């Protein structure tokens, strides 16, 4: 358990464990949500080449592995080593965005990847039906606002991307005051820093990217009707926690009491959910599963949900948002501690696995942020101290007779009208 | 002698005629807000290949 971050030149982070393998990349403070709608998908793009046939096979004779993530606030480019080759890493990094950032945009190169991100986003489209759903939830609750982008782009976007304007993007994002340079693994925090205090060079240092408009969500509604496909697949959610909130835990525990859910699984069913009494009697789902989404500027708390029982989803709607009442007036201590126990084996086994490209992600993410870590012994230190009465006070701010966002697509004919929907935000008083 | 009831008659008409008329604009209004997603509501269609 270690966080060690300092600033040279550039910004660098890690956090050493040992382990096995060493993972070493460079983090962006900027993502899907600072595209336009019209280059849209230009991220998901410079991922794809960075892990190009010609990219990855000069990798793979050093024996370096590759990999990158698009996310909507952030964005990562991450070499894993075999770990006494931490500075052979730091070579194909070097190698790769000052040397090679003008060739791996040939021709011949970005034409075979633009076929491959759209033959890859259009099978997303056609076939992850529960992830585009998921997509499309943020679509409409952010709506012409940076977080409704979707991270892989669009299919139209994409078709009508051009070499300039992953040029354009490159020379507006890729600057050293939205770089955060991380590594996990087990190498030591001057093992790295010395390596990179090694080759000065700033490149393109005193640029700041370019300013925006705020994030905002708006109660609404996008209907992917397809009864075609063999279920419906919903997702339904308030606005919810930016990190660095407060009640950033809050809204994390109250996601874990409802938690989620998987009908075929013999101890799923058994689960101290009381939302599951209601919801087993007749087969209300197949499964679903609550969130606690958080962004830089906002997040959304919901559920999403996958049924075959089409003539009955106004009641999975209807006992899921009868539950989510309770939270305001009626939550129970045990429920909470529940909640408490659940939440941190979950986030233990997110910010320990033994994975380092994951921690990497997460050591990026969180420091280009906050400028720090929270260490996980401390949020445990947080989520132990959160009682019934701040769950209600959360609740009744971010849940009770509230506006949500609502997206689905299948056999969504049964999913009732919005005003229903939200009416049962709340319940009748005298 | 034919109304008797005729001065008190009036007097709850005036009553009955201001109560009512005020339910009835309120209504309107309340019946558009309770409309407002339904009216407003957009369609596209992609045709499927």
């Amino acid at each position: 358990a270690e966080v060690t971050q300092l600033s040279n030149g550039i910004v660098v982070a890690t956090e050493h464990n040992p382990a096995h393998t060493a993972s070493v990349g460079v983090v962006f403070g900027s993502g899907a949500a600072n595209e336009n709608p019209y280059n849209n998908g230009v991220s998901n793009l410079w991922k794809n080449i960075f892990l190009s046939k010609e990219n990855s096979a000069v990798a793979a004779k050093e024996g370096l592995a590759l990999s990158s993530n698009i996310s909507r606030d952030f964005q990562s480019y991450i070499v894993s080593s075999l770990p006494g080759s931490t500075d052979k890493s730091l070579d194909f990094l070097n190698q790769s965005f000052i040397q090679q950032k003008a060739n791996l945009l040939s021709s011949s190169n970005f034409e075979a990847t633009k076929k491959s991100v759209l033959k890859q986003v259009q099978d997303f489209e056609d076939n992850d039906h529960p992830n585009r759903v998921l997509e499309h939830l943020h679509s409409t609750a952010f709506q012409n606002t940076p977080l409704s982008l979707p991270t892989r782009g669009t299919l139209e976007s994409l078709e009508n991307l051009v070499v300039a304007d992953l040029e354009s993007f490159a020379n507006n994002h890729f600057l050293n005051s939205n770089a955060v340079v991380v590594g996990t693994g087990n190498i030591k925090h001057e093992d790295l820093v010395n390596s990179i205090e090694s080759k000065n060079l700033s490149l393109q240092t005193g640029t700041k990217p370019v300013l925006k408009k705020k994030a905002a969500f708006l109660g609404s509604e996008v209907r992917l009707r397809d009864d075609t496909l063999p279920k419906a697949w919903i997702s339904l959610a308030v606005e919810g926690e930016p990190v660095n909130s407060p009640n950033y835990f809050v809204a994390k525990l109250a996601a874990q009491i409802f938690g989620s859910y998987n009908a075929f699984e013999p101890a799923s069913r058994l689960q101290g959910i009381k939302l599951l009494d209601n919801i087993q009697e007749y087969q209300l789902c197949d499964n679903f599963n609550h969130f606690s989404l958080s962004y830089k500027d906002s997040g959304l708390w919901g559920f999403s949900t996958a049924t075959r029982n089409v003539t009955m989803i106004d009641d999975l709607i209807h006992f899921t948002l009868k539950q989510w009442n309770r939270l305001t007036i009626s939550v129970t201590d045990t429920e909470v501690e529940r909640a408490k126990s659940l939440l941190k084996l979950q986030l233990g086994q997110l910010y320990e696995s033994g994975n380092p490209v994951n921690d990497a992600n997460l050591l990026g993410a969180e420091v280009l942020i906050k400028g720090s870590k929270l260490s996980l012994g401390e949020a445990f230190k947080k989520i132990d101290a959160i009682t019934v009465k701040d769950v209600k006070a959360w609740a009744g701010k971010r849940l009770w007779d509230q506006d949500i966002a609502i997206a689905g697509t299948g056999q969504i004919e049964g999913l009732l009208d919005y005003m229903r929907i939200r009416s049962d935000m709340s319940m009748m008083r005298w | 002698c034919a109304e008797p009831e005729h001065d008190e008659r009036k007097r709850l008409g005036l009553k009955t005629v201001i109560i009512l008329s005020s339910l009835y604009l309120l209504s309107i209004w309340v019946k558009k807000f309770k409309w407002a997603g339904i009216k407003t509501r957009k369609f596209v269609f992609n045709p499927p290949k």
